């Protein structure tokens, strides 16, 4: 009493509800900056003119 | 590895002025002849 430990245990279980089932959730964040970029696209290059 | 270090010189830590440092540039674009 008084003092609860954060840490809590998921009940996850193959028969739960739709919405307490797991889901992996991956976020990825986006950043622009004048340097250089080096995450590009499939895109292919040309020559320049 | 840790050893203690008793042979410290107490003293108040002194201040100076900073002038005019610390100017840094703030951004990776390039300008010329320009008041930014």
């Amino acid at each position: 009493f008084n003092c609860y430990f954060p840490l809590r245990s998921y009940s996850f279980r193959p028969t739960y509800g739709v919405g307490h089932q797991p889901y992996r959730v991956v976020v990825l964040s986006f950043e622009l900056l004048h340097a250089p970029a080096t995450v590009c696209g499939p895109k292919k290059s040309t020559n320049l003119v | 590895q840790c050893v203690n270090l008793t042979t410290r010189t107490q003293l108040p830590p002194a201040y100076t002025n900073s002038f005019t440092r610390g100017v840094y540039y703030p951004d990776k674009v390039f300008r010329s002849s320009v008041l930014h």
